[PDB]
């Protein structure tokens, strides 16, 4: 549709002039979208640490009515 | 529904193609606005429709939410 | 190009072998989705919705002598037949659905393969003329595909304003 | 307080959807 | 160099050949976006400015019919045409044909090759008539400009009174 | 995109910023800079936001601030060459 980011470019585009990351992100585009281990495990981490935000969530505000009385749930 | 789906996407004819599975933008933008915003506005639409006004002792469901609006100014 | 759209480019995928193809998917749909099935799904919807637009009309001034068959509208009238009715009409239709199910995913054959066909008509058709074939055919792709938005208007109607007019 | 006609229909959908998934197993075709 | 502003270089992306040029770019603007989509842009802009002005004028002297009728002055027509639907039913269809332009004006600006602001639309056949459809484009050009800045006046001034003229 | 040295091609701004002239995104990110911040401290700092003084320009005004950072980030980027 013409309008939109690609994000090759986006990538490819990141590396400080300043030299301290090397070539920046160059080429991980393709190491993403090749590699489904790279993916899942980023989609695993982000999972988990969401998982890990429900758990300390729920109990500190609770959203569910009456629950915070039935202590074993 | 879903195991149906699931048979039908391993037809030849409707396997999806490799570049399909690779097409990272458009992935993105409905799993983005569809499978998190539209879904989430959906969920909100429903208490609005249901949890709220069965909370306030309003017993709204299929047979009747399309006549009695969330709010009376609607 | 486009017929249909005069300002935009004729969609690629699609070709006039379709009958009723005047290139008018604007969102260019034709080159991720089974265009046979595609053609199927649509001309069994015309179908169906052509049949609903003869029936609600028919049903509009007369019924059948019982008084819970005088529903005056679609939604009522389903709501006052009994559930028997319901379900064998249903029975029937699914026996037809399951019928079909065998040759509707085939993909060496067309959509009015695809679909089951009166055999009656399945022999009127295939005794016709190429060109007569196809220009039947598109006569039933555009009377359906007009009969699809005005059963969707009748059942909006109806449920709004009360009365399908 | 459910009936034993709306247990007997969940069980013929679940018996659809089981048949259902027979199939999608088998044609993941191993 | 230009024959608007004689100070300003003749503004670049601006070759004479577009109807209505008079090389006026002070700011620069042509250099900044694609050209056609700009020259839609305006085209757009002055159609809907000219359709704005025309109904101004006309709801100021004549009405429509009952309930149209009652709210009589434009000022007080958005609300009450929003109050009774209409302007639900052209939000709906103007946003139709927009979302199809999308697509449309996507197609240029990629190599489609539309002529900015054009489309089928020429029913009596003026221009395809007329080999010289120059003197009605830059006739369209020059009176939709004139529609703009005739409706930003006429709303800004029945914005503070002033009655009718 | 890759880019390496001290300044990135003009490519990275895109097909309509990278066009614009540096002293052009300068005067506009300047403007969208003080308009964003005046609006972020008229409502919740200078007064105190409440449910009836929603004001939709001091909310396009606060966002309007990530878009002075950008036009700035792109005015220096011009300006480089
Ligand atoms: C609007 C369009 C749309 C929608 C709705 C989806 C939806 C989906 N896609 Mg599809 N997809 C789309 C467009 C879309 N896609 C397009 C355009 C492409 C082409 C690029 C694809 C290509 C594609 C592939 C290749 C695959 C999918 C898959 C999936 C599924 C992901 C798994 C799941 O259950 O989601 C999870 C849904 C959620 C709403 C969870 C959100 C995640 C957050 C973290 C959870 C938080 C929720 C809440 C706070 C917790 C409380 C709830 C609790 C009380 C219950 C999902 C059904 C995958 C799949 O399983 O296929 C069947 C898969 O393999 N999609
Ligand atoms: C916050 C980070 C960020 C940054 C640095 C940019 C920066 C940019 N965007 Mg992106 N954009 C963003 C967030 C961002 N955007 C978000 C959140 C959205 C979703 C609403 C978009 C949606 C978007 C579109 C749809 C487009 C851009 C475009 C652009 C470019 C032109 C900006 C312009 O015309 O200014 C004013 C520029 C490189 C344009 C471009 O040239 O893309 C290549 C373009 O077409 N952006
Ligand atoms: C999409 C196709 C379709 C569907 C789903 C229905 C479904 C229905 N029709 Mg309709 N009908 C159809 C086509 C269809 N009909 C056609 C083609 C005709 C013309 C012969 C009719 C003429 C018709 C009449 C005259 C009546 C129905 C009635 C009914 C209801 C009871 C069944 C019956 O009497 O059959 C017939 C049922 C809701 C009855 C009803 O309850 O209406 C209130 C009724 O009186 N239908
Ligand atoms: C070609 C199909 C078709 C036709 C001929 C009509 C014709 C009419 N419609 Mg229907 N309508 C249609 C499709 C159609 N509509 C569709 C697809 C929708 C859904 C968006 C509607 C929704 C609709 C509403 C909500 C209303 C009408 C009304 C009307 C009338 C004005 C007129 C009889 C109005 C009516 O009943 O007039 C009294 C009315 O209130 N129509
Ligand atoms: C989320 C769960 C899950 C999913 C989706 C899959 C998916 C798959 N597995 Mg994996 N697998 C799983 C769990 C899962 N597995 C577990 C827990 C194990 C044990 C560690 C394995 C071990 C395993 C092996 C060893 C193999 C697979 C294989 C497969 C493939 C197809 C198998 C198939 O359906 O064939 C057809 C199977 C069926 C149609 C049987 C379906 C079972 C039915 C539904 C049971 C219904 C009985 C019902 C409850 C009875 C109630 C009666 C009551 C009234 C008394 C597919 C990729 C095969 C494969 O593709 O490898 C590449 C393969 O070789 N799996
Ligand atoms: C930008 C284009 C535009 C827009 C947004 C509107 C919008 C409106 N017009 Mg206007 N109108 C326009 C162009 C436009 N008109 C033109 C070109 C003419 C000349 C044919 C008219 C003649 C006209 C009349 C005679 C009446 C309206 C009326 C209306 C209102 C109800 C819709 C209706 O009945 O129209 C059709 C609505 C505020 C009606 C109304 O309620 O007045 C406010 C009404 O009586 N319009
Ligand atoms: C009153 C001034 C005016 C003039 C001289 C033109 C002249 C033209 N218009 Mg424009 N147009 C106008 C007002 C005008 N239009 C308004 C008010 C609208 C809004 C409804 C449009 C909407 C419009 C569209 C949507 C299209 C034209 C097109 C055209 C051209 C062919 C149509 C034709 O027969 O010409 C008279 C021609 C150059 C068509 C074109 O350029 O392609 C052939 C085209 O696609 N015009
Ligand atoms: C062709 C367009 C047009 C015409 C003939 C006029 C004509 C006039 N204007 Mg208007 N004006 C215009 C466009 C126009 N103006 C535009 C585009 C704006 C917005 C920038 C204004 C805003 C404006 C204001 C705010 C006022 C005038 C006033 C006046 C009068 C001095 C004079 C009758 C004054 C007036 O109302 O006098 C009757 C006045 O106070 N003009
Ligand atoms: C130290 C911070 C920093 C710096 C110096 C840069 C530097 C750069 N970024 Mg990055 N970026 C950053 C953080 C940073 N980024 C962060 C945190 C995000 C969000 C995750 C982004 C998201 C982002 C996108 C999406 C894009 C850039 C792009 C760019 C380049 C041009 C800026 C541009 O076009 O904006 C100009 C922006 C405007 C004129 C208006 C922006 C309007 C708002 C932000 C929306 C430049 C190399 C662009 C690039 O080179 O990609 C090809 C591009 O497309 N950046
Ligand atoms: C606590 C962090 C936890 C998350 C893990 C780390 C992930 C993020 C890593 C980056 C952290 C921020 C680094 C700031 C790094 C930073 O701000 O400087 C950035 C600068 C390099 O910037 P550029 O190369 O983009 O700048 C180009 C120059 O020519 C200036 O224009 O490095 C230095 O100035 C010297 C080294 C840092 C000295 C900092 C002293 C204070």
């Amino acid at each position: 549709f013409g309008i939109g980011h690609n994000m090759k470019e986006i990538l490819d585009a990141h590396r400080p002039p300043g030299g301290r990351l090397g070539a920046g992100h160059r080429g991980l585009f393709d190491t993403i979208t090749n590699s489904l281990h790279m993916q899942l495990g980023l989609a695993l981490a982000s999972l988990g640490v969401i998982t890990s935000l429900t758990a300390q969530h729920m109990y500190a505000i609770s959203p569910y009515a009456f629950m915070a009385k039935d202590f074993t749930t | 529904l879903l195991l149906f789906a699931g048979w039908l996407h391993l037809q030849p004819k409707f396997s999806p193609s490799l570049s399909w599975f690779k097409n990272n933008e458009s992935r993105l933008n409905h799993h983005l606005s569809g499978l998190f915003g539209v879904s989430s506005l959906a969920w909100t639409g429903h208490l609005v429709h249901v949890a709220i006004p069965e909370s306030r002792g309003t017993h709204i469901g299929w047979d009747n939410f399309l006549t009695t609006p969330p709010h009376p100014d609607g | 190009m486009s017929k249909s759209i005069p300002f935009i480019q004729r969609p690629p995928a699609l070709t006039g072998e379709m009958p009723g193809d005047v290139g008018f998917d604007p969102l260019g749909m034709s080159e991720n989705l089974n265009l046979g099935y595609m053609q199927a799904a649509e001309l069994k919807h015309c179908r169906v919705a052509m049949l609903a637009v003869v029936g609600v009309l028919v049903t509009q001034f007369i019924h059948l002598p019982a008084d819970q068959f005088s529903a005056t509208s679609p939604l009522d009238a389903i709501a006052k037949v009994p559930l028997a009715g319901h379900l064998q009409i249903f029975g029937l239709i699914a026996g037809l659905e399951m019928g079909s199910l065998n040759r509707t995913y085939d993909d060496s054959t067309d959509a009015w393969g695809k679909l089951i066909q009166d055999p009656s008509g399945a022999k009127q058709f295939a005794a016709k003329s190429a060109a007569d074939k196809a220009k039947s055919q598109l006569q039933e792709i555009k009377n359906g595909r007009l009969a699809m938005i005005a059963i969707m208007g009748m059942l909006i109607q109806t449920a709004l304003f009360g009365h399908p007019l | 307080m459910v009936t034993d006609t709306q247990v007997f229909i969940a069980l013929v959908l679940a018996l659809i959807s089981a048949l259902l998934a027979i199939r999608l197993g088998t044609k993941l075709y191993v | 160099k230009s024959a608007s502003i004689p100070f300003m270089p003749k503004p670049e992306k601006l070759d004479g050949t577009v109807p209505g040029d008079v090389g006026f770019d002070p700011l620069g603007f042509s250099n900044w976006v694609n050209l056609d989509f700009l020259r839609e842009a305006e085209i757009k802009h002055g159609r809907i400015c000219m359709l704005a002005v025309a109904g101004w004028v006309a709801v100021d002297l004549g009405l429509h019919l009952p309930g149209d009728v009652h709210n009589v002055g434009s000022l007080e027509a958005h609300d009450t045409a929003v109050k009774f639907g209409a302007m639900s039913q052209i939000l709906l269809w103007t946003s139709i044909f927009e979302a199809i332009s999308t697509v449309g004006v996507v197609q240029m600006l990629n190599g489609s090759g539309r002529q900015p602001g054009y489309f089928g639309f020429d029913p009596l056949n003026f221009s395809k008539d007329a080999a010289s459809k120059a003197k009605l484009e830059l006739n369209e050009i020059k009176n939709g400009r004139l529609a703009m800045l005739a409706f930003s006046g006429i709303v800004t001034q029945a914005a503070l009174g002033n009655d009718f003229p | 995109t890759y880019w390496e040295g001290k300044a990135p091609p003009s490519k990275v701004l895109g097909p309509v910023v990278s066009q614009i002239p540096s002293p052009a995104l300068g005067v506009i990110s300047l403007i969208c800079l003080g308009v964003g911040t005046y609006s972020v401290h008229e409502s919740n700092i200078f007064h105190t936001l409440t449910a009836d003084t929603i004001n939709p320009g001091y909310i396009i005004g606060s966002l309007l601030t990530p878009v002075a950072w950008g036009t700035h980030v792109a005015s220096w980027i011009q300006k480089q060459n």
